[PDB]
RNA sequence: AAGCCUCUAAGCACAACCUGCGGGAACCCGUACCGCAAACCGACACAGGUGGGCGGGUGCAAGAGCACUCAGGCGCGCGGG
RNA sequence: UGCGAAUGCCGGCAUGAGUAACGAUAAAGAGGGUGAGAAUCCCUCUCGCCGUAAGCCCAAGGGUUCCUACGCAAUGGUCGUCAGCGUAGGGUUAGGCGGGACCUAAGGUGAAGCCGAAAGGCGUAGCCGAAGGGCAGCCGGUUAAUAUUCCGGCCCUUCCC
RNA sequence: UGAGCUGGGGCUAGGAGUGAAAAGCUAACCGAGCCCGGAGAUAGCUGGUUCUCCCCGAAAUGACUUUAGGGUCAGCCUCAG
RNA sequence: GAGCCGGUAGCGGGCGUGGAUCCCUGGAUGUCCGAAUGGGGGAACCCGGCCGGCGGGAACGCCGGUCACCGCGCUUUUUGCGCGGGGGGAACCUGGGGAACUGAAACAUCUCAGUACCCAGAGGAGAGGAAAGAGAAAUCGACUCCCUGAGUAGCGGCGAGCGAAAGGGGACCAGCCUAAACCGUCCGGCUUGUCCGGGCGGGGUCGUGGGGCCCUCGGACACCGAAUCCCCAGCCUAGCCGAAGCUGUUGGGAAGCAGCGCCAGAGAGGGUGAAAGCCCCGUAGGCGAAAGGUGGGGGGAUAGGUGAGGGUACCCGAGUACCCCGUGGUUCGUGGAGCCAUGGGGGAAUCUGGGCGGACCACCGCCUAAGGCUAAGUACUCCGGGUGACCGAUAGCGCACCAGUACCGUGAGGGAAAGGUGAAAAGAACCCCGGGAGGGGAGUGAAAUAGAGCCUGAAACCGUGGGCUUACAAGCAGUCACGGCC
């Protein structure tokens, strides 16, 4: 369930310029918790986290003609690595 | 709730009907009505503690069925139980069946 | 669930229409349509596509659908209505002379 | 078909064994979908495939602790 | 009313609470932008309405007044004759 | 089952008419740029108006309106190359800020209990209830867009052992 | 500086509330709010009432009527025998 | 039984005769809110206790499980355990409450009306139901429902108006359990007993009165038998088989016309380029369930049921009958006012007892109150189906179309518009003008004033062209004449 915590990476110019520090940024689960994430990030890439951001995206709402709807809502993580750690499958 | 907690007797539904004129069976034209409205009757509920084991207990009975309370408490048989006796002099002790 | 009384494999004669009498393989069945596509009713797309692959490219030649009932079934004969038969397993279609296909 | 084996081969095998091989499948996922997220580096019917397996794993494991 | 301090009761007093140091642990929600207004209440990019704080300088008896002005912001979403 | 009338009903199109008006009399001018197209977008200079505001920061309420790229059919009282508009992508980071794993206020709810044809009405404690009480973060830097939230420096709180 | 103004949180309402009293106000019309319903209330009043041809063709008086611009009987029109 | 990954093409991939998609049955999973039920709360959010697990895991967080309240029953008030309730449902049903407009051509009794509506409760139905009944016949026999009786009998400011029952004809069909006397038993109270009381069992259930107890006869294999359990048929929830035509011709297209045929337990109907019994789907006629539901039908069990005579006088439902006051119900509006119901007061009896036959009395009869259950015939239509001298997009539901939506309203609530190219997208490559839009050729088509602001395309309304006409004439605009010009 651990690899259910975490969904995807979250791939923007904002996200990668935090690989330079040991920060890496995700999509995750909206009611997943911060001390949740960290224990899914340890144990999905063998890492020590030390420190979690989290923040809500609210859902775009967008037409298709006549019809309006709303995308999914989401919750990002930004998540401290600790000192001289790197998630390898991110820094590409 | 203003029910006889005994024999069920609440409160009925009854018109005030406002006659006047002499009646016919006295040479009168006969009577008419000027007014008819309704009204409660309530039964006449009255309070009755009486001591059951070791606990007061009150019952609110129609005036009638008052002796039905004291018929209820001659049924004595091991009960030392809260302020809720009733709930076994009650109904359980009524007819039952 | 759409019946439907011809398949991909079938040999088929369009029995009417303007390709009345030719006789082919229904290459397509389109039971949502209602409609098979066999080597009759083919028209003439205007295949925009000169930018993407197709490049010059003006037009095309694809064969169009045909409404199921346009076309018979056909064996050592001609076209045939279709009648089942049980075996000792499950039935089979079998022409109103013989049987159809291996 | 292809199926068929692997929910034979699932039943017989032990809870323990069944929540360890769920727990896999539901990492390949993970991986699956950061793949499809960089765009281009995956090719769809695995990741449903995946997903529907992760099920029949699931089912599985609620028979025998049922 | 709690935080807080003190008092003692059951209990417990190789517990417990107090002080100091050390290591570790510290969750959920909000956070964009408008906000005297074209984004709020008035069918409108409506001369109306909307609570709290800051609100510089000079002069004029004083002042949040008046005139001119900093920062900053505007010439108001048809124009020409 | 026959419509011309019911200030009839629904719809369409007329007249007034190229008429009133284009929403504060704070105010405009030129050069250059972009562009199919420019009084209306960009830049420069000059001019004018606000300045206890028409500047700035909070709370409501609003809910993508935010930043950027590509656009002008419509919305914009004109025009638009522009936009708070269309499409797409991005953007909101907290132990210390606010609220909650704190407190109580009016009031609300309400074990006990009382009352009422039924629905229900009362009501002690308790509980809920805040812009009140309580409680530990100040100065800078950084992004197109967030920052007492990220970073840097200095500084504190509670919990567990 | 006061019977002052004002934010936020509350309570009171339809024959009811609230009112330093105007029958004021109770969501832009209050001598009794709004919504749905009884409901197609009732309207002796007003308006409207749709193809064609043929024959006949009135009344606006009398009686009574809480009746008087409404009716009942008669009078006058028409049809059948 | 060959195609499939919904509407939905496409990009990018996949699956299927080793039987996929799809359909039916059963199961699994089923976030959060909601009766909502650990506790809060501004529904879909927030915060906990206990046991267990996960992470380095005490602090933190997550996962599984569990914890609301009320009633009944056990049980030792202990403290637990078990069982159940709660909320929703188009209309239908019963109960508790209960209007007004209106009608009376005013209005109060009366009417509207026990309607509307509010509340509670029930279930596929609900109510009612086994005579303390009817009511004049020595009569009938539970209840419900229809027809009739009958707009009768009556009621009524005897106004407006309201309006029974018996009886007859039908549908359906059914009858049972208890309380008490008496007997046994367990238990509790005590002023200890052939005592009282409660709990269970037996007993008993009736109106030609029945039962208890005592005696006599003879009291049984039986005989009846469920509304309960069991089995089965049948039915519902997917499906399957299902006759008989080719050719020519006009045409874009045949099913039209023509030539020879054929089926019919099938000549209902709908499709296919136009008008098809025989091309497609069906139709007549048959067939079909592993699983779930049903099962009122057949079968089988079980519960249950069944005697005569004599004596005894034990029992036969109490704040009840009965009477009176206040009211409701009935057609009965105080009337000669009974009957059924009952808020208040008084207050019995147990077959020689009690109620009723419309005040009361007598006589003659009917029936056995104060406990309970009971299928079917009946009501409704959210739902599935079949039919139409039913609508056909201003109609028909408000909605043929992503409508209880947009929008309006603080809210309860209100509430629309909006269908159609073609047989087939063959939905117009390319070229020209243009920034596009749009148009012009080309091309598709039987048709392109069928080009997607698309079938037909009326009227108002706006244009372009042409004929006649008009700047010394004046009027409901027409009409009758003449004359010109086209
Ligand atoms: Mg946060
Ligand atoms: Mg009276
Ligand atoms: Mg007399
Ligand atoms: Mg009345
Ligand atoms: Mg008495
Ligand atoms: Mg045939
Ligand atoms: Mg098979
Ligand atoms: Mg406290
Ligand atoms: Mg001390
Ligand atoms: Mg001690
Ligand atoms: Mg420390
Ligand atoms: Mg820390
Ligand atoms: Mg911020
Ligand atoms: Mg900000
Ligand atoms: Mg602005
Ligand atoms: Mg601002
Ligand atoms: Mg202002
Ligand atoms: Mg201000
Ligand atoms: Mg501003
Ligand atoms: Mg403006
Ligand atoms: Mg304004
Ligand atoms: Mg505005
Ligand atoms: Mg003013
Ligand atoms: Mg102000
Ligand atoms: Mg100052
Ligand atoms: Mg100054
Ligand atoms: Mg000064
Ligand atoms: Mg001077
Ligand atoms: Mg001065
Ligand atoms: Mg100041
Ligand atoms: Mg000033
Ligand atoms: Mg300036
Ligand atoms: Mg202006
Ligand atoms: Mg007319
Ligand atoms: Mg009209
Ligand atoms: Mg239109
Ligand atoms: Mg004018
Ligand atoms: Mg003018
Ligand atoms: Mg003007
Ligand atoms: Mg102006
Ligand atoms: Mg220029
Ligand atoms: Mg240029
Ligand atoms: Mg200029
Ligand atoms: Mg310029
Ligand atoms: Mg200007
Ligand atoms: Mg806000
Ligand atoms: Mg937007
Ligand atoms: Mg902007
Ligand atoms: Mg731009
Ligand atoms: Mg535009
Ligand atoms: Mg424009
Ligand atoms: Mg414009
Ligand atoms: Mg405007
Ligand atoms: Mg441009
Ligand atoms: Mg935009
Ligand atoms: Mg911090
Ligand atoms: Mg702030
Ligand atoms: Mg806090
Ligand atoms: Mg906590
Ligand atoms: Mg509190
Ligand atoms: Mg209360
Ligand atoms: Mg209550
Ligand atoms: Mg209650
Ligand atoms: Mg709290
Ligand atoms: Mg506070
Ligand atoms: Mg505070
Ligand atoms: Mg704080
Ligand atoms: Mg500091
Ligand atoms: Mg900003
Ligand atoms: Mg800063
Ligand atoms: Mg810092
Ligand atoms: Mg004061
Ligand atoms: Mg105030
Ligand atoms: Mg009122
Ligand atoms: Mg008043
Ligand atoms: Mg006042
Ligand atoms: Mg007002
Ligand atoms: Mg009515
Ligand atoms: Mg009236
Ligand atoms: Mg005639
Ligand atoms: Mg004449
Ligand atoms: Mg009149
Ligand atoms: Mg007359
Ligand atoms: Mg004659
Ligand atoms: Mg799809
Ligand atoms: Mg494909
Ligand atoms: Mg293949
Ligand atoms: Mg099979
Ligand atoms: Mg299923
Ligand atoms: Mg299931
Ligand atoms: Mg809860
Ligand atoms: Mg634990
Ligand atoms: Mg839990
Ligand atoms: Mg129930
Ligand atoms: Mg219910
Ligand atoms: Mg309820
Ligand atoms: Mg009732
Ligand atoms: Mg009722
Ligand atoms: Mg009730
Ligand atoms: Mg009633
Ligand atoms: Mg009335
Ligand atoms: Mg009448
Ligand atoms: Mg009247
Ligand atoms: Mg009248
Ligand atoms: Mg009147
Ligand atoms: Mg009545
Ligand atoms: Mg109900
Ligand atoms: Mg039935
Ligand atoms: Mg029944
Ligand atoms: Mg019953
Ligand atoms: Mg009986
Ligand atoms: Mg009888
Ligand atoms: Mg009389
Ligand atoms: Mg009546
Ligand atoms: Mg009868
Ligand atoms: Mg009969
Ligand atoms: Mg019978
Ligand atoms: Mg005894
Ligand atoms: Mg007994
Ligand atoms: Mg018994
Ligand atoms: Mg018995
Ligand atoms: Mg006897
Ligand atoms: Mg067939
Ligand atoms: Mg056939
Ligand atoms: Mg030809
Ligand atoms: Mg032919
Ligand atoms: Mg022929
Ligand atoms: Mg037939
Ligand atoms: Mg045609
Ligand atoms: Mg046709
Ligand atoms: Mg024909
Ligand atoms: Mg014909
Ligand atoms: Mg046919
Ligand atoms: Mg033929
Ligand atoms: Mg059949
Ligand atoms: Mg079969
Ligand atoms: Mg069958
Ligand atoms: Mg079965
Ligand atoms: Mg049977
Ligand atoms: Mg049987
Ligand atoms: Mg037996
Ligand atoms: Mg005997
Ligand atoms: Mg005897
Ligand atoms: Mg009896
Ligand atoms: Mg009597
Ligand atoms: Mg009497
Ligand atoms: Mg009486
Ligand atoms: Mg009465
Ligand atoms: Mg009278
Ligand atoms: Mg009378
Ligand atoms: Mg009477
Ligand atoms: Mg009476
Ligand atoms: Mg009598
Ligand atoms: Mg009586
Ligand atoms: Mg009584
Ligand atoms: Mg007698
Ligand atoms: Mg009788
Ligand atoms: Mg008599
Ligand atoms: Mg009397
Ligand atoms: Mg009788
Ligand atoms: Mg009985
Ligand atoms: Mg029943
Ligand atoms: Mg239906
Ligand atoms: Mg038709
Ligand atoms: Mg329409
Ligand atoms: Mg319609
Ligand atoms: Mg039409
Ligand atoms: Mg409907
Ligand atoms: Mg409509
Ligand atoms: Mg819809
Ligand atoms: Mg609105
Ligand atoms: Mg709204
Ligand atoms: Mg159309
Ligand atoms: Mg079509
Ligand atoms: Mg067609
Ligand atoms: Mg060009
Ligand atoms: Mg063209
Ligand atoms: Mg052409
Ligand atoms: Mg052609
Ligand atoms: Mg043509
Ligand atoms: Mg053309
Ligand atoms: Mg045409
Ligand atoms: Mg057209
Ligand atoms: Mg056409
Ligand atoms: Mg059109
Ligand atoms: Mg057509
Ligand atoms: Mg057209
Ligand atoms: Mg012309
Ligand atoms: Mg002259
Ligand atoms: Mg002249
Ligand atoms: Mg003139
Ligand atoms: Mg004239
Ligand atoms: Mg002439």
């Amino acid at each position: 369930t651990a690899y259910d915590v975490i969904l995807a990476p979250v791939l923007s110019e904002k996200a990668y310029a935090g690989f330079a520090e040991g920060k890496y940024t995700f999509w995750v689960h909206p009611k997943a918790t911060k001390t949740e994430i960290k224990n899914a990030v340890e144990t999905a890439f063998k890492v020590k986290v030390v420190k979690v951001n989290t923040l809500h995206v609210r859902g775009k709402k967008k037409r298709l003609g006549r019809y309006l709807g709303k995308r999914p809502d989401r919750k990002k993580a930004i998540v401290q690595v600790a000192p001289g750690q790197k998630i390898e499958a991110l820094e590409g | 709730s203003k029910v006889c907690e005994i024999s069920g007797k609440r409160p009925i539904v009854a018109n005030s009907i406002q006659r006047r004129g002499k009646a016919k069976r006295e040479g009168g034209v006969g009577k008419k009505t000027t007014g008819i409205s309704k009204r409660r009757q309530y039964p006449n509920l009255q309070k009755v503690r009486v001591r059951v084991a070791g606990q007061e207990i009150t019952f609110r009975v129609a005036a009638s069925h008052i002796p039905k309370v004291y018929e209820l408490v001659e049924r004595a048989k091991g009960l030392k139980l809260e302020g809720l006796s009733p709930k076994e002099i009650k109904k359980e002790l009524l007819k039952l069946l | 669930r759409v019946k439907m009384h011809v398949k991909k494999g079938d040999t088929v004669l369009v029995a009417s229409g303007k390709y009345k009498g030719r006789v082919g393989k229904v290459k397509e069945v389109l039971p949502k349509k209602y409609a098979v596509i066999v080597e009759g009713v083919n028209i003439v797309k205007k295949a925009v596509r000169v930018s993407p692959k197709y490049p010059q490219g003006g037009f095309i030649e694809k064969e169009a659908p045909l409404h199921a009932s346009k076309v018979r079934p056909i064996c050592p004969a001609c076209g045939k209505p279709t009648r089942v038969r049980k075996k000792f397993l499950e039935n089979g279609k079998k022409i109103r002379v013989c049987a159809k296909c291996g | 078909s292809e199926v068929r084996k692997q929910l034979e081969e699932a039943r017989k095998l032990s809870p323990v064994e069944l929540e360890k091989l769920v727990r896999e499948k539901k990492r390949e996922l993970m991986e699956l979908r950061f793949q499809a997220s960089i765009g281009q580096l995956s090719q769809n019917h695995k990741i449903r495939d995946l997903k529907r397996q992760i099920a029949r794993l699931l089912t599985v494991l609620n028979e025998k602790r049922r």
